[PDB]
RNA sequence: AGACAACCUGGCGAACUGAAACAUCUUAGUAGCCAGAGGAAAAGAAAGCAAAAGCGAUUCCCGUAGUAGCGGCGAGCGAA
RNA sequence: AUCCCGUGUGAAUCAGCAAGGACCACCUUGCAAGGCUAAAUACUCCUGGGUGACCGAUAGCGAAGUAGUACCGUGAGGGA
RNA sequence: CUGACCGCGUGCCUGUUGAAGAAUGAGCCGGCGACUCAUAGGCAGUGGCUUGGUUAAGGGAACCCACCGGAGCCGUAGCGA
RNA sequence: AACCCAGAGCUAGCUGGUUCUCCCCGAAAUGCGUUGAGGCGCAGCAGUUGACUGGACAUCUAGGGGUAAAGCACUGUUUCG
RNA sequence: GGCCAGUGAGACGAUGGGGGAUAAGCUUCAUCGUCGAGAGGGAAACAGCCCGGAUCACCAGCUAAGGCCCCUAAAUGACC
RNA sequence: CGGUAGGGGAGCGUUCCGUGUUAGGGAGAAACGCGUGCGUGAGCCGCGUUGGACGAAGCGGAAGCGAGAAUGUCGGCUUG
RNA sequence: UCGGAGAGAGGCUCGGUGAAAUAGACAUGUCUGUGAAGAUGCGGACUACCUGCACCUGGACAGAAAGACCCUAUGAAGCU
RNA sequence: UUCGCCCAUUAAAGCGGUACGUGAGCUGGGUUCAGAACGUCGUGAGACAGUUCGGUCCAUAUCCGGUGUGGGCGUUAGAG
């Protein structure tokens, strides 16, 4: 019984290249081309989202050694977390990055408490 | 002139050694000349061929004052270890064997 | 019915690509392989070793001539008492089913086991065992007669003279 | 009509089968040069071995039709 | 008298190939070519099988059997 | 052995002759060197019926239209 | 849907001790395009019978198929040329 | 050593290719033989299936040995006295 | 034991050596590690070096090797 | 619970056959195009200001059964 | 030496007609370093508005398929 | 031919690298291709890190790189 592949080929094809719109060039038209681009794509997405937890980290920490360096002469990002473990405090990075920016009187006030006690 | 011709490895050297078990027949060395000469219990062959004429123990000796002579004493083994970490585990492992071919059938549902 | 292997499809199926055949060289090619039989060129197995007993030169192969029953056997048959054995009654019990070769054959019977009934048999042979539990047991053995070897007159005269020589000794 | 296997029958001249269904063989090299042999290998080279388990494929691949228990 | 797909009979009759080379062997009396006749052809009415018991022209199928055998006793071939 | 042929020699007639796997004896079986014969079996250029887990215009015949055509080749031939 | 700017990111296949390779292959797109069938041998998984099992050709209200068809074949003794 | 057709789908231990998805386990590039060396047979090391088993990782003791070091008792070699 | 595979061109590194010129990213063995068939981090980049062996999600946390002037995460830290 | 050669398990789809002259279908089937739908994925389920007559699901069966590589191959269309 | 001028046919512009080899995709700098040991594509610096046209040929291991040379094949053929 | 030798000068007539720096810029030899001849080796077909005469390399610049020469746009209203 003669079988002509029929549809079964261009409807995979066709799902593979709903994926790839927007991509400039010849990587949004050709079949062969866009097949590649599809697994670079979704490689990389792969790859970034464990970059991605590595990067705000990243950042986080940045800001907040900036939001601190203000305060004191000599206070930095790792007196600072130091002083937040010594004095039993939960808060992670994400959190004290957006109150250095959202609310700054507060990482003011943190800072108060830290010295205060330290004291 | 030009070399590279030799021979392989015939496999000569102690095979069983100080306290290690024998049985009758049991070659102990094959060696080329007599690096050991043939104690008591111990027959030797035409190739200077040690080997054991009874179960036991071989034991290598001072032949006096400077070679050396190999001879086969029985041994005793009575004592087998009733309680013990070898005794314990094997049994572990018999009745554990047991237990979880005996717990299949024994299955409901 | 469990599904079949097709090769060459795909990997994430299965036996993709190369379809388990590895890299290259002759078994991976297409075609007829290499004699079962042999070895890269060493001389194989079955020709550096020699030749068995007989067959190595001619001498016929050794062939069963008889079928051959135990009494274990006639005991867990259905035989009642007086009962003839002989070869057909064998076949009708099916206890021994006999193809070409062993139907043109005759029957000997090779005692094992112990017999308790008196039974009527028939047979072209017995081994010694047999018909010695046989007549202890108390049943009729009866030997049937094989075909006779021609023979031509004159062996039969010699074979004759013989037996006259013994006669007249004896008397 | 099929085809049937064939025997190889350059195989089965050497090897042939106990009732128990094990493989078993001549040994090589009693045939000439005997004189310088000494009796006890003469002997030892007369006796009846069990192929090796190694060869038991190749043997079996060309005598399909033996009958062979493989003791499984 | 010529024409006529395959089948068939007769005549000539390869080689690549297999044998891990090759020469005996294999391929295969296959292909091809020539000639011939038919709807089938050929074979066929025991100077035959068999084995001390029997059969009763030829052809074809199943089986015996990949058995007996043949064979650089190799590759292989293979009955009744 | 049996069977059939080149060269050369070359018998016996039933009180014979041949075969029975060198050969000889014995027994068994058969009657060569004249012919002819149906069926069971092989095949599809085809004809008539039937069916199709066969194709559906890149498939199915090379050919669903000028198809062995157009075209190519001195020619055998290739060939949409 | 677009994308200011930051970070990460050395086409695919084949084949190799090893490739982004300046190693091979693909202009692009769509089709066609490869472990198949028959017959045996061995092994496994499932059934069926185990009053041992099974039929081959053959016959069948055309096929299939009921019902036949035990000739064969496998298992019941080995040792030995 | 012409062409065309056929044997012919010759043969190619060579090169190229061999198409759906998920899950589990997971090598080797060594030895021997080979008209063999880029091939193949067997072993070694995969997987899956059974039958036996009781170990492994540690700790300590006991064996035989002739390397590193060391030495001049032998075999060479060597300087001066 | 059964059934049934690949593999039989290896690379460097540590160490013991031979060949070579105690030359070679050379060559050939021996006992090991990694690559092969291993992604992540450190090594500017960088098969074989160091850390560590990736079921998967998280805009959570602690560390290894390695680092804390700016590019670029962390001390323009302390004391000799 | 990394993974090549490689072995084993569990699945998805394509055309056809059985159920079957089936359910459904000019109140719009196949197909073609779409999705804030569901799957570990192969894919499924839903929807159409296209299309114009066929044809599922379930439980089974069979293969000319899945393509991106063959300086593959045939058409179409580019680049220069 | 040591080039010069001129004439024709092109080259160049405009209108008409209009190919080809090539080609994974190309958003296609230089130096230096790295790396299968000669990189637009990896690293660090440096230089670079976008895009035509005419010219030039250093690169893209440029293009036109088996490498004639070397080796392999138990390949092929010719010759002795 | 790398090397080198000489003639006449000269301030001096440097040595190296750049794939012989440079063959899609040019041209000789060299890969001694097929013809032929000599010496020599080989019975021979033929051979030679011997000699000798003859003996086909193509190219419309895609990109980078370059020498020139424009347009667009920017230069914060537009221009000379
Ligand atoms: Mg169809
Ligand atoms: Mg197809
Ligand atoms: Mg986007
Ligand atoms: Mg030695
Ligand atoms: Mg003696
Ligand atoms: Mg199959
Ligand atoms: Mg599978
Ligand atoms: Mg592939
Ligand atoms: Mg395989
Ligand atoms: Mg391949
Ligand atoms: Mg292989
Ligand atoms: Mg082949
Ligand atoms: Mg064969
Ligand atoms: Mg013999
Ligand atoms: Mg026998
Ligand atoms: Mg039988
Ligand atoms: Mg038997
Ligand atoms: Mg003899
Ligand atoms: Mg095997
Ligand atoms: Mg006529
Ligand atoms: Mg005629
Ligand atoms: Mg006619
Ligand atoms: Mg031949
Ligand atoms: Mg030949
Ligand atoms: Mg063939
Ligand atoms: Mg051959
Ligand atoms: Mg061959
Ligand atoms: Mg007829
Ligand atoms: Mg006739
Ligand atoms: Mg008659
Ligand atoms: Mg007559
Ligand atoms: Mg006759
Ligand atoms: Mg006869
Ligand atoms: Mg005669
Ligand atoms: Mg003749
Ligand atoms: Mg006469
Ligand atoms: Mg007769
Ligand atoms: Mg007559
Ligand atoms: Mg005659
Ligand atoms: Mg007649
Ligand atoms: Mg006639
Ligand atoms: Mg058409
Ligand atoms: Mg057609
Ligand atoms: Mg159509
Ligand atoms: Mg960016
Ligand atoms: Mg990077
Ligand atoms: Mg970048
Ligand atoms: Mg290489
Ligand atoms: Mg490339
Ligand atoms: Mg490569
Ligand atoms: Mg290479
Ligand atoms: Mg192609
Ligand atoms: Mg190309
Ligand atoms: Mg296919
Ligand atoms: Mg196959
Ligand atoms: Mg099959
Ligand atoms: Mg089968
Ligand atoms: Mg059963
Ligand atoms: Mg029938
Ligand atoms: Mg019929
Ligand atoms: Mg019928
Ligand atoms: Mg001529
Ligand atoms: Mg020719
Ligand atoms: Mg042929
Ligand atoms: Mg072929
Ligand atoms: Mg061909
Ligand atoms: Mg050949
Ligand atoms: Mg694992
Ligand atoms: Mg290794
Ligand atoms: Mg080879
Ligand atoms: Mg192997
Ligand atoms: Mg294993
Ligand atoms: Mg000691
Ligand atoms: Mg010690
Ligand atoms: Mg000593
Ligand atoms: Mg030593
Ligand atoms: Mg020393
Ligand atoms: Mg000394
Ligand atoms: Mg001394
Ligand atoms: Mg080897
Ligand atoms: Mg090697
Ligand atoms: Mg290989
Ligand atoms: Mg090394
Ligand atoms: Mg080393
Ligand atoms: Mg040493
Ligand atoms: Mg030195
Ligand atoms: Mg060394
Ligand atoms: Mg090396
Ligand atoms: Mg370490
Ligand atoms: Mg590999
Ligand atoms: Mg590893
Ligand atoms: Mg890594
Ligand atoms: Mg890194
Ligand atoms: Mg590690
Ligand atoms: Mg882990
Ligand atoms: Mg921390
Ligand atoms: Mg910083
Ligand atoms: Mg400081
Ligand atoms: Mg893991
Ligand atoms: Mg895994
Ligand atoms: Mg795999
Ligand atoms: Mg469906
Ligand atoms: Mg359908
Ligand atoms: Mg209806
Ligand atoms: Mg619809
Ligand atoms: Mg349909
Ligand atoms: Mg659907
Ligand atoms: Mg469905
Ligand atoms: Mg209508
Ligand atoms: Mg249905
Ligand atoms: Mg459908
Ligand atoms: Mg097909
Ligand atoms: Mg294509
Ligand atoms: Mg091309
Ligand atoms: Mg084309
Ligand atoms: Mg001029
Ligand atoms: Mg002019
Ligand atoms: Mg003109
Ligand atoms: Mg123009
Ligand atoms: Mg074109
Ligand atoms: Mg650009
Ligand atoms: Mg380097
Ligand atoms: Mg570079
Ligand atoms: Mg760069
Ligand atoms: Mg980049
Ligand atoms: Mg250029
Ligand atoms: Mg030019
Ligand atoms: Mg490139
Ligand atoms: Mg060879
Ligand atoms: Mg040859
Ligand atoms: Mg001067
Ligand atoms: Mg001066
Ligand atoms: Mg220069
Ligand atoms: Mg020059
Ligand atoms: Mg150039
Ligand atoms: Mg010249
Ligand atoms: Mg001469
Ligand atoms: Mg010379
Ligand atoms: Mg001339
Ligand atoms: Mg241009
Ligand atoms: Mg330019
Ligand atoms: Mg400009
Ligand atoms: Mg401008
Ligand atoms: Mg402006
Ligand atoms: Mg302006």
């Amino acid at each position: 019984t003669r079988v002509k592949r029929g549809y079964i080929a261009r409807r995979r094809r066709k799902k593979i290249r709903f994926f790839a719109s927007s991509f400039r060039g010849a990587h949004s038209r050709l079949t062969r081309t866009i097949a590649q681009q599809k697994i670079r794509a979704l490689v990389s997405a792969h790859r970034d989202r464990d970059r991605q937890k590595r990067d705000f980290r990243r950042l986080w920490i940045t800001r907040i050694n900036a939001a601190i360096r203000e305060r004191g002469v000599y206070y930095n990002y790792s007196k600072f977390i130091h002083d937040l473990y010594k004095r039993q405090l939960l808060l992670n990075r994400k959190i004290l990055a957006q109150i250095a920016i959202l609310n700054p009187n507060c990482i003011y006030m943190i800072y108060n408490e830290i010295i205060k006690k330290e004291d | 002139t030009k070399n590279g011709r030799d021979s392989k490895g015939q496999r000569l050297g102690v095979k069983i050694y100080g306290d290690q078990v024998a049985k009758p027949g049991a070659i102990i060395i094959r060696q080329r000349g007599t690096k050991f000469h043939p104690g008591k219990n111990v027959g030797i062959g035409k190739d200077h061929t040690i080997f054991a004429l009874i179960d036991g123990l071989v034991k290598f000796e001072k032949y006096g004052p400077d070679k050396k002579k190999v001879s086969v004493y029985p041994r005793e083994i009575q004592p087998e270890n009733p309680n013990s970490y070898r005794a314990r585990k094997r049994e572990n492992f018999r009745l554990q064997r047991e237990k979880k071919k005996a717990r299949r059938e024994g299955y409901s549902f | 019915r469990k599904k079949g292997k097709r090769k060459g499809r795909g990997h994430a199926a299965g036996q993709g690509g190369s379809c388990g055949f590895g890299m290259r060289g002759q078994k991976s090619r297409s075609g007829p392989g290499i004699m079962r039989g042999f070895e890269g060129g060493q001389m194989p197995l079955y020709r550096r070793i020699p030749k068995l007993r007989g067959i190595a030169g001619g001498m016929r192969a050794g062939l069963p001539k008889y079928v051959p029953i135990n009494l274990r056997d006639i005991e867990v048959a259905g035989f009642k008492e007086g009962e003839e054995v002989s070869l057909e009654s064998l076949k009708a019990k099916g206890i021994i089913n006999p193809s070409g070769r062993e139907r043109r054959l005759p029957l000997k019977i090779l005692g094992e086991g112990e017999l308790s009934t008196k039974l009527q048999i028939k047979a072209r042979a017995f081994s010694g065992s047999a018909k010695e539990k046989l007549e202890a047991a108390g049943c009729s053995v009866t030997v049937l007669p094989g075909r006779k070897k021609y023979i031509k007159e004159s062996v039969r005269k010699n074979l004759a003279r013989a037996d006259e020589y013994f006669a007249k000794k004896r008397a | 009509k099929g085809y049937k296997m064939k025997t190889h029958k350059a195989s089965a001249k050497r090897f042939r089968v106990t009732g128990k269904g094990k493989i078993v063989r001549r040994r090589a090299g009693k045939q000439h040069l005997l004189a310088k042999k000494n009796t006890k290998r003469k002997n030892r080279l007369s006796k009846l071995i069990q192929v090796d388990r190694s060869d038991y494929d190749n043997v079996i691949g060309a005598l399909p039709y033996l009958k062979v228990n493989r003791k499984v």
